[PDB]
RNA sequence: UCGAAUUUGGGUAUAGGGGCGAAAGACUAAUCGAACCAUCUAGUAGCUGGUUCCUGCCGAAGUUUCCCUCAGGAUAGCAGAAGCUCGUAUCAGUUUUAUGAGGUAAAGCGAAUGAUUAGAGGUUCCGGGGUCGAAAUGACCUUGACCUAUUCUCAAACUUUAAAUAUGUAAGAAGUCCUUGUUACUUAAUUGAACGUGGACAUUUGAAUGAAGAGCUUUUAGUGGGCCAUUUUUGGUAAGCAGAACUGGCGAUGCGGGAUGAACCGAACGUAGAGUUAAGGUGCCGGAAUACACGCUCAUCAGACACCACAAAAGGUGUUAGU
RNA sequence: GUGAUUUCUGCCCAGUGCUCUGAAUGUCAAAGUGAAGAAAUUCAACCAAGCGCGGGUAAACGGCGGGAGUACUC
RNA sequence: GAAGACAUUGUCAGGUGGGGAGUUUGGCUGGGGCGGCACAUCUGUUAAACGAUAACGCAGAUGUCCUAAGGGGGGCUCAUGGAGAACAGAAAUCUCCAGUAGAACAAAAGGGUAAAAGCCCCCUUGAUUUUGAUUUUCAGUGUGAAUACAAACCAUGAAAGUGUGGCCUAUCGAUCCUUUAGUCCCUCGGAAUUUGAGGCUAGAGGUGCCAGAAAAGUUACCACAGGGAUAACUGGCUUGUGGCAGUCAAGCGUUCAUAGCGACAUUGCUUUUUGAUUCUUCGAUGUCGGCUCUUCCUAUCAUACCGAAGCAGAAUUCGGUAA
RNA sequence: GGUUGCGGCCAUAUCUACCAGAAAGCACCGUUUCCCGUCCGAUCAACUGUAGUUAAGCUGGUAAGAGCCUGACCGAGUAGUGUAGUGGGUGACCAUACGCGAAACUCAGGUGCUGCAAUCU
RNA sequence: GGGCGUGUGGCGUAGUCGAGCGCGCUCCCUUGCAUGGGAGAGGUCUCCGGUUCGAUUCCGGACUCGUCCGCCA
RNA sequence: GGGCGUGUGGCGUAGUCAGCGCGCUCCCUUGCAUGGGAGAGGUCUCCGGUUCGAUUCCGGACUCGUCCGCCA
């Protein structure tokens, strides 16, 4: 009963989020976004992979749960449940319409054709750019190979082209390896949840004093 | 039996074939919408500037 | 059906604008217009009487009446294949005056400074304004600036 | 004005019409094509309120039909003699002019009184003519 | 609306040229005389036959009328007339509104 | 069907909104849901068709507003004709300089509004579930809220910020400066306002470029179905679909090229001669190198030129070059 | 109007028509009557039929519903 | 003989009167009809940062309400949160602190507003008179709405000042006719007085199809002028839907992803489905099905030769060259 | 230079937490007969400048302070965009030519200036 | 052809994952215009698989029944 | 497919930005007839918004009953 993702592919339409003017939408099929160990420390996963795009199009909610099933599903088979980090970068906020017309013999009669064609909602869908990330997947630097082949087998359930790039970045933090790790070297990281706090110049001593004590410790 | 509801096509050309002359002005504008306190007192003002002329050039 | 009211289309127009709300400083009630004056139409949303419509917002125009709290201006408006005049009340704190007018002035007085001193030796006075000449010739040292040499770079992922 | 136009289309159960020049309160509405081209035609029925008879009209369904001001107002019964009601209104108003009813609203009413309920009398206004309809008795303030 | 039985306006009546006090009242049409050459014409014009010769107005669109109020000078009791806007409701009983009681 | 509610001759009666009808709107002289003839009558038509010699010059519109207006008119615009007042300017689909105005593209969300992922630290006279508890405004975990510092992603009807392109004004003589006349306006007041008298400043007189004359008036035709292309863009799965914005076109236009074609590329046209080219081409059709140079490809459906006359995801120790 | 014979043609007069020798001021023309006026005229009373009120009529046009209990009953 | 000043007849007046006559029975519109109002308007957006800008585009609204919810002045600060106080608790009243508006301002939305434009109190009627000018829509017409003055007369405050309805952007109506107010002015044409009538200036009674006809159907008995500006065939563009084919592989298959299948996703093809559109045809291209007859396509049911199997044989299934 | 009265621009001026303030001026402060206003002389009104106090207001300083302001060849000539091609690509889109040119970020600095009149060790 | 829902003892019918009632008749007791009372029998919850610990109950498939929409000029 | 109406205690329903009557269950009184008073009983179909407050005003959703879906 849905319609194939050709009709949807590419970015042709404004932006058309839910709002107070839409009010009957769809919930999206994607819910998980962050999975794998997600509580784990920053410093236990330096190595990141992307699956980023090389297109300009909509993806589907549909199609991005299904790349999550599949990747989740194969690094929990070959890696252990609890050995990777992926989160989802991409989250279904366009809504697609569709002009309903009707498949009986003699729809004619009762048709009444293009006026007043303006569309339902049926579905949700990520806009991505250029180089956009969709899939971020952090793990240790054992797990380079089957990340790979995990990102390798969800870009089939994806249309348009995607590359996996293996980041210069440690984990999912901003820094570079050695940058992080001549950072991390001095007590100016704290850890936190799931990611890390870092120390600026700026700010009360106090306040800089009492967090981040082994820096000062000097 | 639709038809074209509006369009903006050929206008400027149309405009630019004769067109966009800017209005001529003038030496002493019109005193019209002037406020009336200003031009009752300018009457007097200019007829006693004429009869002070008048009597210098007389 | 369509809408097209006296003030339609114009909200981020008629906006304030950001941390400068409330109500007007008093140099706007302080300055003084006179008959012939250039000046520049923006309106003050704060203040509802007295507004300019939409198309003049960004206008520029002669003072042509002076009232107890407005003034009168000129502006010349395209319509259809000609220009037409059209004669606009506006409260004090829609308009202020332009500057492009003060400028030329001080270029008048300046240049007729520039007269008045040389014409007690006759030097060829030159007072028109000219453009940006393209420039001349000139001797580019090495000395503590040796040149560089550049290369492209290589291509990287930078994520 | 004491009337004012209306669609019939616009028009709806248990809304008010004018038919015939009498104030009518409609209890059946029926809209049926005239021609396969052409349009409907809406079939009223409706009863008056005042003298209960059943009165019809059918129209074009484009066709305005005239509808009258319907005001109900709530007094209290000082007094029924000769037929006529004395009602008081709020903040202490006094009119004598209605007619007491005559059916076995009238009949029930005047048991009512007799008896000696504090009894609540709904009277209409429409098109400058005056009747009481239905009486209630007022479970507090006694 | 509410209209107040008195105002206090100004009269043009040749004599006053001021703001005197006024009564005020709501303007009636009165009766369509006979004998008005209107009348007349339009009466010789339906004589005979023909039928109905002038056009009888159907498609009524307004439900309210403007109300007209006219005031009439305490003094030396020249009249004048004054429009309002359109409303359902009109009344010139002055019950005033009053503030902080009780519904 | 054939002895009768039968068939039929002649005479006679009924005439056109009338007749007659065992009823079909049947028949009433090949004419009937109102006969025929003549006149009114050359009835009216916003609708279809046609509209008669040559050459020269200029040359459109399918747009604004109103209309029982939507196949039509009026009105403005576009166009022609007649000119008139002057003689290089009170010009300009242009640039520069100076000065305004704008809220789109972009960007932002550890900035307001709204949406939204994930943990962390706290708050329980201040939650809910379990377990331990006599019970407890009891305890221990867990889960929800709220707060604090973070984190991932967004907005036609969100925004602090904020372009490019378009857009207003000014670049003097109708100007600037000095002095002092008028007034019933205005001021406490010759204070000011406006218009003035007299005097000084001229060809670099106040940026560039160009001017092909500049300005003004009257009158009237046709038109008021448009369509296409690039870019921006709306509805739609889409359309040689429907609807807008700026410009250029076709209509109204031939010529060279795209084999062919209204719109594409080049270029717009008096009659000829010579030369050079544009776009496109140079094996032969076919005018012009089976030129030169470096590589790649062998297809048991090769490929061969924009608009344009289609092909994708996924693969291949085919082959080549790379990381 | 229905359409030989046979056998039957149930219920409904609220609506729309049709029909009364009922009862009688509600609607209520012209003429006529009264008042006011200087008159044109204005205002009232009175006011025929028909409407309006009250009956009849379906071999007149027509019409012949729902909710519960256990065909029947409410 | 009967009847008799009653019938009859004549003229007026009321009723009845499709028996008959005449006429009407909107427009837009992805054909028309039904539906809706995009028909007079308003806010935000589409709208592409001056202005303008379409669709039966999106989200909504109007035909009202108000003697105060208008005008002037004075005092005060709101939503919310925290901490307290008998009954009194989630919400009654009182007190303090924080509080850029997160409240309120009649209504839809968007702007604007903090010793206020909000809340409370005091006084009032400027929601008044006389005609001009200007802005928006625009033909620079009307209507509606609005802006700034002039000449009066007022309100309020100590005063400067402010006020010609509602904080701003919507909230509404020609000619003819009737009626009211003013001037108590002009005319009734042989001359006067008084009624009556007609004029001048300013309002009201209303046309919502909102620049403004007085208006029910049917036609299968139908007619005329036209239209491919416009529907019902084929053909053409598109392929949602229909049909067919792939890629990936969580699983089914005792065990085993792929012998045979194959979820969640995703890429295509076709024009033997049905839609969408309106390009051609309305001075006509004969419109279902069957019968008859020829040829073409392959996405192969059988026959020929083969490969694979969860092919022992038999039977079967999947696939290839093949029309 | 401090302070007061009236201001202009309206945070470099605001906010949070501390510290300091000679002189003068402001301020808190004392009182209810009179004018006046309140439930309440708390605000407002009036009287005294006396009984007192810098505790607060106010001013200034401090803070790897929050905010705000300025600058940068900091990001970045990046994003975006005007013009051009019979440029690439099935397409989506993307390079190049002639031009214009951001915002976030990062870093550095700053934290009221001033007009008129009066008055002050 | 497609969609949606349905399936309980001989019959009707109640079911939140932890098969009851009524009717038929088996027996006994108890009565003209023939009753009542008490103990009875009676289901593979349509079937087949998975989940659970155990499915009427949850899920997937099949069967069956009942509705709704569909050929041409 | 579209449009309209519909849900209030068992029933009838009414309504201002949940009431009675008849049912039900008790009690009391007096026939010929009775009547009275108490209670238990209603998330106003449901969910939101608006509003001091919503049966009432609006939006969305469910159920049921209707009416159209025609020319070729
Ligand atoms: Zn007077």
């Amino acid at each position: 009963a849905r319609r194939p993702a050709r009709c949807y592919r590419y970015q042709k339409n404004k932006p058309y989020p839910k709002s107070r003017y839409n009010r009957a939408v769809p919930d999206s099929k994607i819910r998980i976004y962050d999975l794998g160990k997600k509580k784990a420390t920053v410093d236990e996963f330096p190595l990141c992979v992307h699956l980023v795009s090389n297109e300009l199009e909509q993806l589907s909610s549909e199609a991005l749960e299904a790349a999550r099933i599949c990747a989740n599903k194969y690094m929990t088979t070959v890696s252990g449940r609890d050995a990777f980090h992926l989160r989802v970068r991409v989250h279904p906020f366009h809504v697609l319409r569709i002009n309903k017309m009707l498949s009986c013999a003699g729809a004619d009669r009762l048709q009444q054709g293009m006026r007043g064609a303006w569309g339902k909602p049926h579905g949700l869908a990520a806009r991505v750019d250029i180089g956009q990330i969709i899939f971020s997947v952090r793990t240790k630097d054992s797990n380079k190979d089957v990340v790979v082949e995990g990102l390798r087998r969800a870009r089939y359930k994806f249309p348009g082209q995607q590359k996996i790039i293996l980041s210069k970045k440690w984990g999912f933090t901003n820094l570079d390896r050695p940058e992080y790790l001549k950072k991390r070297e001095a007590g100016e990281v704290k850890d936190d949840g799931a990611f890390v706090k870092f120390l600026s110049k700026k700010g009360s001593l106090e306040n800089n004093i009492r967090e981040f004590p082994e820096y000062f410790a000097a | 039996a639709k038809s074209k509801n509006h369009t903006a096509h050929n206008q400027t050309r149309k405009a630019h074939r004769n067109g966009i002359k800017k209005p001529k002005t003038y030496k002493y504008p019109s005193l019209k919408g002037v406020d009336p306190k200003f031009r009752r007192n300018h009457k007097h003002a200019l007829h006693g500037t004429a009869k002070a002329l008048a009597a210098a050039k007389k | 059906g369509k809408s097209h009211g006296y003030r339609s289309r114009t909200r981020y127009m008629f906006q304030r604008d950001f941390r400068k709300h409330g109500a007007v400083h008093l140099s706007t009630y302080l300055k003084v217009y006179k008959v012939g004056d250039i000046v520049d139409i923006k309106a003050n949303g704060s203040i509802q009487k007295g507004m300019p419509h939409k198309f003049y917002q960004g206008k520029t125009g002669v003072v042509y009446n002076v009232t107890k709290s407005s003034v009168g201006v000129i502006i010349n408006k395209m319509v259809g294949n000609r220009y037409l005049e059209k004669r606009l009340n506006l409260r004090v704190e829609h308009i202020k005056h332009s500057k492009c007018r003060q400028e030329f002035l001080e270029r008048v007085k300046a240049n007729a400074a520039k007269r008045a001193e040389a014409k007690a030796q006759g030097v060829a006075v030159q007072l028109k304004r000219q453009p940006a000449q393209p420039r001349e010739s000139r001797i580019v040292s090495t000395e503590g600036n040796v040149p560089q040499t550049l290369a492209p770079v290589p291509y990287e992922t930078f994520i | 004005s004491a009337t004012y136009p209306m669609q019939c289309s616009a028009l709806r159960k248990n809304g008010f019409v004018v038919i015939k020049s009498r104030p009518c309160k409609i209890v059946d509405m029926s809209t049926s094509k005239t021609g396969k081209h052409g349009h409907a035609k809406v079939h009223l029925v409706a009863i008056d309120i005042f003298t209960g008879k059943k009165l019809e009209d059918l129209s074009p369904s484009t066709h305005n039909m005239e509808v009258p001001v319907v005001k109900r107002n709530e007094y209290q019964l000082l007094d029924i003699d000769d037929g006529f009601l004395s009602l008081m209104n709020m903040d202490g108003d006094t009119k004598d002019d209605v007619k007491a009813p005559e059916g076995e609203l009238g009949d029930s009413l005047q048991t009512a009184f007799d008896e000696g309920k504090d009894l609540m009398v709904t009277i209409i206004s429409a098109m400058g003519e005056e009747a009481a309809i239905s009486f209630k008795e007022a479970a507090r303030t006694d | 609306v509410n209209v107040p039985k008195t105002r206090k306006t100004y009269c043009k009546g040749k004599t006053c040229r001021k703001h005197t006090q006024h009564k005020v009242t709501q303007y009636k049409a009165g009766k369509a005389s006979l004998f008005a050459q209107g009348k007349r014409r339009y009466d010789r014009k339906q004589s005979g036959f023909g039928g109905q010769t002038k056009p009888v107005f159907h498609k009524k669109a307004k439900t309210t009328k403007k109300v007209v109020l006219r005031l009439e000078c305490v003094k030396c009791k020249t009249r004048a007339q004054l429009t309002l806007k359109r409303c359902k409701h009109f009344e010139l009983g002055g019950e005033k509104k009053q503030k902080g009681q009780a519904l």
